[PDB]
């Protein structure tokens, strides 16, 4: 009941995957194999949320891996706990979107995605009451751009009722990977805000900041961040799987952090990260958690949080804690920083509790807020678009494959309208 | 654009309007009759003028504008999709003067002629958004009576009007769409 | 042949209605399974356990509640702990998708999918009682589900009965802890439904009972655990009077004649004492005339109202313990004389005075510790108009703008449903200063 | 033989700082949740009566 | 479960152990008519000895007839290419007598 499918696609989305599984798995202690080797009798309350079941005993994850080049698609399986997957879910063609934007959302894409729906609709029919649907696309590649984006389109067509989450990273300008960066994030955009239930946004510069400053480790792998993107997974679905004090399913947090229709970007965080020595000697408690909840380095997306004004917060805390501590801590919290909270939604901080903590520590918090400071990234990816468009340099390569110039300005124009008009409430007053 | 379309079009040579204005306050003589002129390439380019704000190019540009759409005919609906991303930017000047140039030159756009709004109604994510900025916006003098009314400055009633005769024309999917860009708006 | 039919919907009505039953559970006799031990009977007498329970013939015992939600994991859990044997296993009604604090969800589009299954549990409670006095509903008005299929019991309850007198513990927000982010919302919406549908309903705001933990208990880190506790003796200081011997006694019937002057202003602010620890109960004499001023003391309200800025109607208050009529007697005398609580000009004599004589028990491993002597204060005071204009003018705010009005209206309620809930409240806000002034 | 042994397949496909945390946090034992401490602890019709106050300062945590 | 002809498998599957980084790889080549999805098995990296911990293999641990540990799943290595006897020889570690894979 009131239980999730996954379909992940993309080179950075499919590997985002690839890690998660295997922090999920742990949790409830779904080893490999797929045969129970549990140890707390909660382990498997709620199974049903995440996994189906087979026959012989052996679980499945409600994962439709989706990607248009079969070089990846060939990879998650043979690494660790990378054969949870059913191979009849796998989906892919045989030539490559090639970072084409059009070719993964018109040409190739359109060509594919036919079968790809029909898994997905048999795993969403199989379920006995569906609550939503999470994806982990990342809008710097094209097949996720493109292919990654049409799903969604088509998908909210079929369940308009029922809610959706989606993992993306935006490309910041520090760091650069793609050339074509700034095409395939102006038009994606376009269509996420106009569909997605709910869409947080993570940036590899960010990663690149929280990964050197506590953590400190000397080297980094993509291993690593995407170890950090696998804990927040995890951090907004806690109470789905298990008891608490006040549960707040996916839906509960959709209303009490959007207020308009418009507005549903969100940043998140993770806590306590200590580093590697000094993790013996730290003082985990309420007081100390709370104060690097909020810190601005923590945070997982490259906006300033500080140069916008928050206009609602989430915080899902962690294992056995008193309430009271976790009251009084949010409240504190609202008067420290009386400026920075937009002041005509009065007691602007939400609190949710569960009691089964995460493997590895004694205590965690998951932190969601929508910071207006987001105004910050898509600016910024508009000066990066509008240089490379007026000069007409390379969009011959769009041109070809049935698309017309015309769809760009109109795009652009519906970006330029979400940054013009979220600043609109950081201005007005009571 | 670094010069306003609008200024380098006229410089040229080939807009049909000239002032020549012998009368009460001032008026337009086209060069050429109304009718016979081309809308696709005339009528957006003088919606480009609205934006313009030194002189003459600032009537220059509006007194056309309510002009070809008084005696249109039939032809108007042709270019309805070209003016949408014109009319955009300039609603954004963000000055006070021009939005009240404009709005008034959208609001008879639609009684213009018959079955045009029902074709605006899928472009309100366009033209919505800005007017949204100043809705509450309005003078709060209390009993003293306004001597202002004979022009037409108040921001705030100016607009109020504007979405009254949207959703009127707009027809039945007009209610739904309008709401969910600015919220405040009551049904009528 | 006195009997009530208890009700619990809402997560924090479960849960708190968790904690009603292990108080009057253990205070008659019953183990976790039911069946009365063998030996060692605690329960002189009979009749007592038919108050709230039913005799199967031999054995074990059935609860009469009924657990309505729409979110299983709160309820899974209490079929699976040590009191699944107690709850008839056809009553504790669950749901399958959770309100999301969506007023609208729980008393237009979801809840009407579940209200026909609870009357009809309710009916056959109903049928076996035989004079049954009225009802009793828990629910928190700080969320969605809780209000929405609370508003509606309430609402089916009145037409299909009628006359029988029905009761609410209600519990509202905070003056400025919060939890949720829409509490103000359903608050103004939620009170429009037992505004004109109940006859009594108390306040026991969450902010006040923590301060009430850590003054007296000594306690720095209070959790959920606690404060249902000390909500489940009002529970047993209300009730008691039923089933068990008395002096002078006072049935439930008894309080909605002398507590409510209007047929509007039934909201009344209660309050405990003595709340000691253990290691501190025993160093002070309990005098019956200190205990009562700690009822009236300003810091101990379980609503976050200062009953000194307004005035006082009339305070039904009982006593338990081994409490003679000679004590009380100067006691509210004693009390009229001090100079900072001060009665309304029109009601010469206003209080309401009840004995009872079992004391209350001490729940091991909990915080109360064992006394002879305890007050329950149930009064209504001319002050509670500053919770109803705190909590109005908090709506104002967020619905000038119309944020959030979007998750609602797409729920089948009206537009203009929201507006009309706020005339009532404004309209019960002069009603306070209506009365207020002296004639 | 300190740092030469360095591999593309190893320094990649090794995550650093993302392992187990050490031990001394772990001690949580995952099936203990609230409402089992206590409503479910068992209850007794007797209670044990007995009370002590060791006459040492008490711990402050 | 559900095989009306068999009730259990085996798969042909290959070792290889790399002396350049202490690294591990596992692929089960295509058998042929098999009708299954076969490929790489285990991506080539360094796998440790019990999952989730900080002590990794050296090439003095494997040997022929002994079961590795690997992802919780048994392997049961049985036979030696050609080239594997002489580095074992030349460094001194003894070497078992192979048998005949069931
Ligand atoms: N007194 C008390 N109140 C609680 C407790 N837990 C939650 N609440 C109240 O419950 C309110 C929030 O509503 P929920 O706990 O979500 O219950 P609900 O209103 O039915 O909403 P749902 O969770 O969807 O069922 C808070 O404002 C609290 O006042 C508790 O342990 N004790
Ligand atoms: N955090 C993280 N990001 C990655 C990793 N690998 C790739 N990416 C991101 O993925 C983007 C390129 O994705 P791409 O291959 O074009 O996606 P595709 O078009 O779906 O195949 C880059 O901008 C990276 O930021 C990784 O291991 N970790
Ligand atoms: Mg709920």
């Amino acid at each position: 009941m009131r239980e999730i499918v996954h379909i992940q696609g993309g080179q950075c989305g499919n590997q985002i995957g690839a890690k998660f599984w295997e922090v999920i798995s742990d949790e409830h202690g779904i080893d490999p194999t797929g045969t129970y080797h549990g140890d707390s009798d909660l382990q498997l309350e709620r199974i049903n949320v995440y996994y189906n079941e087979a026959t012989g005993g052996r679980y499945v994850p409600r994962a439709i891996l989706m990607d248009l080049e079969p070089g990846t698609m060939d990879s998650v399986r043979a690494g660790p706990f990378g054969q949870l997957f059913r191979p009849d879910n796998f989906v892919f063609g045989q030539t490559g979107a090639g970072n084409n934007w059009a070719k993964g959302h018109y040409t190739e894409g359109a060509e594919l995605i036919d079968s790809v729906l029909d898994v997905v609709r048999k795993e969403a029919e199989g379920c006995d009451c569906l609550q939503g649907f999470q994806i982990t696309h990342s809008l710097g590649g094209g097949t996720g751009s493109g292919m990654g984006t049409l799903l969604i389109s088509k998908v909210r067509e079929e369940y308009p009722d029922r809610i959706m989450e989606t993992f993306s990273v935006v490309p910041s300008p520090k760091v650069s990977d793609t050339v074509v960066e700034p095409y395939n994030a102006t038009l994606s955009v376009h269509q996420l805000v106009e569909n997605a239930d709910e869409c947080m946004v993570i940036d590899n510069e960010a990663l690149y900041d929280i990964c050197f400053r506590t953590l400190k480790l000397t080297t980094p792998t993509y291993g690593d961040l995407n170890h950090l993107v696998s804990a927040a997974m995890s951090g907004v679905t806690c109470c789905l799987r298990f008891p608490g004090q006040l549960n707040s399913d996916l839906r509960k947090l959709a209303v009490n952090l959007i207020p308009f229709p418009r507005l549903h970007f969100f940043m998140i965080g993770f806590a306590p990260l200590t580093s590697r020595g000094s993790q013996q000697y730290r003082a985990l408690t309420v007081p100390e958690l709370t104060q690097q909840m909020f810190d601005a380095k923590n945070m997982m997306c490259a906006a300033d949080p500080r140069h916008g004004r928050y206009l609602t917060a989430s915080a899902l805390f962690r294992g056995r804690m008193s309430t009271k501590e976790v009251d009084e801590q949010m409240l504190n919290v609202q008067n420290k920083n009386s400026s920075y909270f937009v002041e005509w939604i009065p007691n602007n901080i939400k609190s949710s509790i569960c009691d089964i903590p995460p493997k590895g520590l004694k205590m965690a918090v998951t932190f969601v807020g929508n910071s207006t400071a987001i105004q910050e990234m898509f600016k910024r990816v508009a000066e990066q678009f509008t240089a490379m468009f007026r000069r007409k340099a390379f969009l011959h390569w769009y041109t070809g494959e049935g698309m017309d110039e015309m769809e760009f300005t109109e795009a652009e124009s519906n970006m330029n309208d979400l940054v013009s008009e979220y600043q609109q409430y950081q201005d007005a007053t009571a | 654009v670094e010069i306003n379309l609008f200024k380098k079009y006229y410089d040229r040579g080939d807009l049909p309007i000239a002032v020549n204005f012998h009368g009460a306050h001032r008026k337009i003589s086209w060069k050429l009759e109304p009718e016979l002129l081309d809308y696709h390439l005339y009528l957006p380019i003088f919606f480009e003028g609205l934006r313009e704000t030194e002189e003459p190019y600032k009537f220059l540009a509006d007194q056309g504008c309510e002009e070809l759409l008084a005696r249109g005919g039939a032809k108007i609906f042709a270019v309805l999709p070209q003016l949408i991303i014109p009319i955009k930017k300039a609603l954004s000047t963000k000055s006070h003067p021009i939005m009240c140039t404009t709005l008034k030159k959208i609001q008879k756009l639609v009684t213009s002629s018959d079955m045009i709004g029902e074709a605006l109604v899928p472009y309100y994510r366009q033209i919505l958004p800005v007017m949204n900025m100043f809705k509450n916006k309005r003078l709060n003098i209390g009993d003293h009576i306004d001597y202002s009314q004979r022009k037409n400055e108040n921001l705030s009633d100016l607009i109020q009007e504007t979405l009254e005769i949207l959703e009127k024309y707009g027809g039945e999917d007009a209610y739904i769409n309008i709401k969910y860009m600015i919220p405040t708006y009551e049904s009528c | 042949m006195r009997e009530v039919i208890s009700i619990h919907v809402g997560q924090g009505g479960i849960q708190v209605g968790n904690a009603c039953w292990e108080l009057f559970c253990l205070e008659h006799g019953i183990q976790p399974d039911g069946q009365m031990p063998s030996d060692k009977t605690i329960g002189g007498g009979d009749d007592a356990f038919n108050t709230f329970f039913s005799e199967t013939g031999a054995g074990k015992h059935v609860p009469r509640a009924v657990f309505l939600d729409l979110e299983p994991t709160v309820i899974d859990e209490v079929r699976t702990g040590t009191y699944r044997q107690l709850f008839h296993p056809e009553q504790l009604i669950s749901g399958k998708e959770d309100a999301a604090n969506n007023f609208a969800r729980g008393h237009y589009t979801i809840g009407k999918e579940i209200v026909d299954l609870c009357l009809d549990r309710i009916r056959k409670l109903a049928d076996n009682c035989t004079g049954l006095q009225g009802f009793l509903v828990f629910n928190s008005v700080g969320g969605g589900t809780g209000s929405g299929l609370g508003s509606l019991l309430l609402e089916r309850l009145s037409v299909d009965y009628g006359k029988k007198s029905k009761l609410g513990f209600t519990i509202y927000p905070s003056p400025q802890v919060s939890t949720a982010v829409v509490e103000p919302y359903n608050s103004i919406l939620s009170t429009h439904s037992l505004l004109e549908h109940t006859d009594v309903a108390v306040m026991l705001d969450n902010e006040a009972i923590y301060d009430i933990c850590r003054r007296n208990l000594d306690i720095e880190r209070p959790t959920y655990t606690n404060l249902n506790r000390l909500i489940a003796q009002v529970i047993s200081s209300l009730t008691a009077s039923l089933r068990f011997d008395g002096a002078l006694n006072v049935d439930i019937t008894e309080f909605q004649t002398n507590l409510v002057p209007y047929p509007r202003i039934h909201f009344m602010l209660s309050s405990y004492a003595p709340i000691i620890s253990a290691e501190k109960a025993y160093h002070e004499q309990l005098s019956v005339a200190e205990i009562t001023n700690s009822a009236f003391e300003p810091a101990n309200m379980m609503a976050k109202c200062d009953p000194r800025h307004g005035k006082y109607m009339a305070c039904s208050m009982m006593y338990r313990g081994d409490v003679v009529p000679k004590d009380v007697n100067a006691s509210i005398a004693t009390i009229k004389t001090k100079r900072t609580i001060q009665f309304v000009d029109w009601c010469p004599t206003g209080f309401k005075v009840g004995i009872n004589y079992q004391p209350p028990t001490v729940v091991p491993g909990g915080d109360l510790a064992k006394v002879m002597r305890a007050v329950c204060m149930i009064s209504n005071s001319t002050a509670i108009a500053e919770v109803f204009s705190r909590l109005d003018h908090k709506f104002d705010l967020m619905y000038a703008k119309r944020a959030f009005v979007h998750w609602y209206v797409g729920e089948g309620m009206e537009e203009g449903e929201f507006s009309e809930a706020r005339e009532d409240l404004a309209a019960l806000e002069k009603d306070y200063e209506e009365v207020g002034i002296e004639t | 033989s300190k740092k030469t042994i360095l591999s593309g397949f190893m320094k990649n496909n090794s995550i650093v700082g993302f392992k187990e945390c050490l031990d001394s946090q772990l001690q949580l034992k995952d099936s203990k949740s609230e409402y089992n401490d206590k409503f479910q602890s068992k209850n007794r019709i007797h209670r044990d009566t007995s009370i002590f106050h060791i006459r040492n300062k008490s711990q402050i945590i | 479960v559900e095989n009306p002809y068999e009730n259990y498998r085996i798969r042909k599957c290959t070792l290889y152990y790399y002396l350049s980084d202490g690294t591990i790889h596992v692929n089960e080549p295509k058998i042929m008519n098999s009708g299954i999805e076969q490929g790489v098995f285990i991506k080539r990296q360094q796998i440790p000895k019990q999952l989730n911990s900080t002590d990794y293999y050296t090439w003095e641990d494997l040997n022929v007839g002994i079961n590795i540990n690997l992802f919780e799943r048994v392997f049961r290595i049985v036979d030696c290419d050609s080239f594997t006897k002489e580095f074992f020889v030349y460094m001194g570690k003894k070497m078992n007598s192979p048998e005949r894979v069931p």
